[PDB]
């Protein structure tokens, strides 16, 4: 019913945020709504993470429409200030994208969370 | 005289080394993981064969047998500690599903390549053999070093390395001295 | 030996492209059509008997 | 490559309703049901004929997997002019519009989708195309939309679901004619990421066989996609 | 329209980079008979041979031929019908197993062919990237399986 | 700088001495001479240099210890 | 700084701890074992410094002489806290740490949890969930742009978007039973630890501070019987590490001071 | 097997005779004990998993139900005070359920108690 849907429970967010920080260290993370759109258009995204407290929430509802059309899992997180923390950038981030790389060192963790997101969806 | 001390071979020649299938598999594996020769692939195959023969012998035995429970649990523990076996697959059946490629993945060379410290597998081998890589506080100069899950996060440039914060190498300071002169 | 096998593998990768087509990152930039052209009367596909 | 000022020579494809634009490069093009606009920002070929100005749309293989099939050389395509088509997994006008282009005015396309948000675009695009029938429903329950569907010669399943075999069989049994058509896209990662792609592909072929689908053909979609194939079969109601 | 089959993406030249444990194995009628002669269990003698789980598979053709063998081969039919032995449907008129096994392997490069027939083996050995399994001496043997 | 640490200290009145394992941290240095370590151990233990003995020093692979 | 010593312990973003001798102006040793950035460090008269690794969610005590480390992990799950009750927020990162004792220390997490620790036990001995309260709920006129008010309320998703305050500061007086916690809630909270060192309670609050409490310090004066304690806390409009947090209404940049007199 | 069940039926009978001479049978706790006994009585993965091999719950519930009914009837017969409407009101819902049970043994014991309470 709410526009921000599905939005992860507490335990899932830490698993999500843990992957984001690892992806940031490994240069596999794209941060910000505009980059996420580009990755979806390129078909290079494993999945999309988004903030449900964005003010207004509306400015990031274009991404799920793109995500579904490419069959890309997506999920919201309650806090944007917390999402920026995981990304490693000095500022809040409302949307982030994990770039696809089957040769990455964190492939198992990315697919682990990715499976949970689909079950949520 | 002093008591004998034991030694063993870490590899075995394959049954038929001239099968084209084996040759092309070895080509792919060496190219992907930058292996110097086939003795490394034979070593990994020997280790995997020993592990999988043990796992098969365990799976023969009745479930709840003391020997099966104990030594199978030990094998799963060792495999997960090395990182080959995932945490969610802690069963001997998945041990029988293991492969050489995963042990090759756990090699230090592959990890220095993957983490981004090196731009290629061969560049990673050069860096490791060259004394530029440190796991934790220890310098490791061996590409075949098998890294653990905890040790994976500690791979970095050595403090003594020029890339890690030490002074420039001989070439750099030689060129600088010539430029100043 | 390590260098020799490196050149052997990368050479093998080139030949693999000739025997069969292989994914190469997908589309990059604007779609500019099939550079090598389309063959109307040829089918690459394997039939169920 | 195909820069806006270039001209192109259009000639027909082996499959009816499909065309090739020759030049320095070759493009797969379908004639536009609704001229003067693009469904998704695709390049369009305008041709003067006695004079009426007909328009054609380019078909991007990397964005439409059905197009990737024609690129790879499917021997036979059940989708053709004057044929009713049941498009399952119709996210938007990506391929349905191009499928609608092939069938033409006389034919019809039944687009089935689950999520509402793409349905808004599917409905809007469907209004430009009178021959397209969007069914915003869950394909796992064909009896929900048994109402809106007649017989269909070909069922094209674009659904990315682990249980894709079951949905195909249920839809085929209700609506697909005898000797009727089935064209399926399989992505192995979604169904079973644990095993290699080809073991997955063999599995669905068996799942098609138990459901009285005689598989006729299978083709992998590389270099346009990884881990994908298109399997073509025919529906023997009596038996295999 | 000319048709020339594509080379399977599973094969790096003649190396099959796809077949992987657990393995899927096709059973020929003679394979079951010889196995009974050598007192070798189907599921295990394969597990011992490859040191991996094996998923035995029987088509409609091989099952039909086993039935046609008669009461003398009642044992082979019972072993063939063990629940672990999964079954493959066939959509071709002929009941000849040799061509059906060859047609299946040509298309999906995931199967090991378990047979001792000289004629059938030769056809399989020509097809690239196809491991070939047989029973010889005391136990099973695998020829074109690099991981062993 | 250089650090000297002593561990596993055992009092041995049978030989009237103290036994221990000596770890020397010497970043940016080859290694420390036995006489120098004897001097510093004598200072730490408040005993004559003549009464301090040191031996069995192996530098770990990679240096620095 | 090591208490009554010139030894200095430096925590760096490279996942390492560095030790220095200021009288000597030289580096001594580098410590390894943290999987993430080492955000905070505390020390007492002994050489047993403690650190927190932020997202790794592990508190580390280092024995410099022994060259050994003890690993501490909170290991709490909102799932189990609910059934035993039959809003709990999982810890995301540990940002602050202060050593109450050579044998005890406290930590503060980003979920508003203040945890007491003992070296004997790897798990927390006592926890105080949502110590500083819950952040204000986002305004409905800003969550969404729709005209109808009810539509905007649905975007708030009830109370499920609410998140707790973070423990920006946490300081304990050495070898005492009292410690101070800080956040941008707008008040400094004073906690007293039990005599058995198994639990603590809220002694009181000081609402003068308004803004982000980056760091807290305490100084004492007077006779050994009668002392006056002065709490000095650095106050800022933004978090020390960066500019993530939204501007707090009324926040100002200054040094907060509170003199507490002792009577009984 | 049926033979073992017959052995168990003998064993349960011996326990019942012991309960008759047990002092607990004269306490009201046994009525609660009977009351308790009534209410307890009332593909991809398989692709990987090795396989090397070529419902007694209803019986369990009936056996407990038989024991409870046989215990209840004996206690009320031996101890008159327990044979009262107030004491045995709660067991009526179990008696009606027992009357519909498939096993002929339990319904017989259900008939035996009902005749006692007539
Ligand atoms: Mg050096
Ligand atoms: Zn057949």
């Amino acid at each position: 019913n709410p526009k921000a849907f599905p939005l992860a429970d507490a335990a899932l967010t830490q698993q999500i945020l843990d992957v984001v920080q690892q992806a940031a260290n490994l240069r596999q993370l794209k941060k910000g709504a505009n980059e996420a759109t580009k990755t979806l258009n390129r078909g290079i995204s494993e999945f999309i993470i988004m903030a449900a407290d964005c003010e207004p929430i509306e400015i990031l509802l274009h991404l799920p429409l793109l995500c579904e059309d490419k069959n890309v899992p997506y999920v919201f997180v309650p806090s944007r200030v917390a999402l920026g923390r995981a990304c490693g950038v000095s500022r809040p981030v409302i949307a982030a994208s994990i770039t696809t790389n089957d040769a990455s060192a964190i492939k198992t963790q990315i697919y682990a969370v990715k499976d949970k997101i689909e079950t949520l969806l | 005289p002093r008591a004998p001390r034991t030694y063993s071979k870490t590899y075995s020649t394959p049954k038929r080394p001239y099968e084209s299938s084996r040759l092309d598999a070895e080509l792919k594996l060496a190219g992907e993981f930058g292996l110097k020769n086939k003795k490394e692939i034979y070593r990994i195959s020997f280790q995997l064969s020993k592990i999988r023969r043990a796992a098969r012998d365990l799976l023969t035995r009745d479930e709840k047998d003391p020997k099966r429970l104990f030594e199978g649990n030990a094998l799963i523990r060792r495999l997960v500690r090395v990182g080959v076996l995932s945490e969610d697959k802690k069963k001997l059946d998945y041990v029988l599903a293991l492969k050489v490629e995963d042990f090759l993945e756990r090699r230090l060379q592959t990890q220095v390549y993957k983490l981004g410290l090196a731009k290629s597998v061969h560049h990673a081998r050069v860096l490791i053999t060259q004394r530029h890589i440190a796991v934790g506080k220890q310098i490791v100069n061996i590409p075949s070093f098998m890294v653990r899950l905890d040790s994976e996060k500690h791979i970095d440039f050595a403090p003594t390395s020029p890339f890690g914060g030490a002074r420039p190498g001989r070439v750099a300071r030689r060129n600088a001295a010539r430029k100043a002169e | 030996s390590r260098v020799k096998k490196r050149k052997k593998y990368q050479k093998a990768q080139k030949k693999l492209k000739s025997v069969r087509a292989v994914y190469s990152g997908g589309q990059s930039g604007v779609y500019e059509g099939e550079k090598t052209g389309i063959k109307k009367g040829l089918t690459r596909s394997v039939k169920f008997k | 490559g195909a820069r806006g000022g270039a001209k192109v020579v259009i000639e027909p494809h082996r499959h009816a309703g499909v065309y090739i634009a020759r030049g320095k490069e070759d493009l797969l093009v379908t004639k536009n049901m609704a001229p003067g606009e693009s469904v998704y920002g695709e390049k369009r070929i305008s041709v003067e004929e006695p004079p009426t100005k007909v328009e054609y749309r380019v078909w991007n293989p990397f964005r439409s997997k059905l197009a990737a099939g024609i690129m790879g050389g499917l021997d036979e395509l059940f989708i053709a002019p004057g044929k009713k088509v049941l498009y399952l997994g119709a996210a938007s006008g990506t391929s349905v519009s191009h499928v609608s282009d092939v069938v033409g005015p006389e034919g019809v396309v039944y687009a089935v989708e689950f999520s509402h948000r793409p349905g808004r675009e599917l409905i809007s695009m469907a209004k430009k195309r009178p021959n397209i029938i969007p069914i915003i429903e869950d394909a796992r329950h064909p009896q929900k939309y048994r109402m809106l569907i007649g017989m269909v010669d070909c069922v094209f399943a674009d659904v990315a679901q682990p249980d894709q075999a079951r949905i195909i069989a249920l839809n085929s049994h209700m609506f697909l004619k005898d000797q009727g058509g089935v064209v399926i896209s399989i992505k192995a990662n979604c169904i079973d990421s644990t095993v290699d792609a080809e073991t997955v592909f063999a599995r669905e072929v068996q799942k098609l066989r138990e459901e009285r689908i005689k598989p006729l053909e299978q083709l992998t979609l590389e270099p346009y996609e990884r881990d994908h194939c298109i399997v073509v079969g025919r529906y023997m109601r009596s038996g295999l | 329209t000319r048709n020339i089959p594509q080379v399977s993406s599973a094969l790096f030249f003649q190396y099959n980079q796809a077949i992987k444990p657990p393995y899927q194995v096709l059973i020929d009628t003679n394979f079951i008979n010889f196995s009974i002669q050598k007192k070798v269990d189907i599921v295990r003698g394969m597990m011992d041979c490859l040191l991996a789980k094996c998923n035995p598979l029987i088509t409609d053709c091989v099952m039909a031929e086993l039935e046609k063998l008669g009461p003398k081969y009642r044992i082979a039919l019972k072993l063939a019908r063990d629940p672990r032995i999964k079954r493959l449907s066939c959509s071709h008129k002929g009941t000849y197993a040799d061509d059906c096994l060859v047609h299946r392997v040509l298309q999906h490069k995931c199967y090991i062919v378990a047979t001792n027939d000289a004629g059938l083996k030769q056809r399989i050995r020509k097809i690239p990237g196809i491991p070939l399994m047989s029973v010889g001496g005391h136990a099973y043997v695998i020829e074109k399986l690099p991981d062993v | 700088a250089v650090t000297i640490r002593t561990r596993k200290v055992i009092s041995n009145p049978l030989l009237a001495r103290k036994q221990f394992v000596v770890d020397v941290l010497h970043p940016n240095r080859a290694n420390v001479s036995k006489d120098e370590l004897r001097e510093k151990l004598a200072e730490v233990y408040k005993a004559e240099k003549d009464a301090v003995s040191v031996f069995g020093f192996r530098t770990q692979f990679g240096g620095g210890k | 700084f090591r208490k009554n010593s010139d030894q200095l312990y430096a925590s760096c973003a490279d996942f390492k701890i560095r030790t220095y001798s200021i009288n000597q102006f030289s580096q001594l040793e580098i410590l390894y074992g943290h999987h993430d950035i080492v955000e905070d460090i505390s020390a007492l008269a002994m050489e047993r410094c403690v650190t927190v690794g932020a997202r790794d969610r592990t508190a580390m005590l280092w024995k410099i002489p022994d060259e050994t480390r003890l690993t501490f992990r909170g290991g709490d799950e909102p799932q189990k806290l609910l059934r035993r009750w039959m809003l709990f927020f999982c810890e995301g990162s540990i940002d602050v740490v202060s050593m109450v004792d050579d044998f005890h220390f406290i930590t503060g997490s980003d979920n508003g949890n203040i945890c007491l620790w003992s070296l004997a036990k790897k798990k927390p001995i006592f926890t105080e969930r949502i110590a500083h309260g819950i952040l204000p709920e986002p305004s409905f006129n800003d969550i969404s742009g729709e005209t109808d008010e009810e539509l905007r309320k649905r975007q708030l998703q009830g109370k499920k978007l609410l998140q707790p305050f973070w423990i920006t500061s946490l300081y304990a007086i050495p070898y005492s039973n009292v410690f101070i916690s800080g956040s941008w809630s707008g008040s400094l909270k004073v906690w007293k630890i039990s005599d058995n060192l198994r639990s603590f309670e809220l002694l009181g609050e000081l609402s003068g501070a308004k803004g982000v409490v980056t760091k807290i310090q305490v100084v004492e004066s007077g006779k050994h019987g009668k002392e006056k304690f002065r709490i000095l806390a650095s106050i800022a409009k933004e978090h020390r590490l960066g500019r993530w947090i939204a501007n707090v209404s009324g926040a100002r940049n200054g040094i907060y001071s509170a003199v507490i007199d002792q009577t009984g | 097997n049926l033979r073992n069940q017959n052995k168990l039926s003998e064993l349960l009978r011996r326990y019942l005779l012991g309960l008759n001479h047990n002092s607990d049978s004269e306490s009201e706790s046994i009525l609660k004990f009977c009351h308790q006994l009534f209410q307890e009585s009332e593909e991809k993965e398989d692709f990987f998993l090795v396989n090397l091999e070529s419902s007694n719950s209803l019986l369990l519930n009936s056996t407990l139900q038989k024991f409870a009914l046989d215990l209840l009837r004996n206690v009320i017969t031996r101890h008159r005070s327990f044979l009262t409407v107030s004491h045995l009101e709660g067991f009526i819902p179990f008696l009606r359920d027992s009357l519909l049970s498939e096993n002929e043994g339990v319904v017989i014991s259900t008939l035996r108690i009902l005749i006692t309470l007539i």
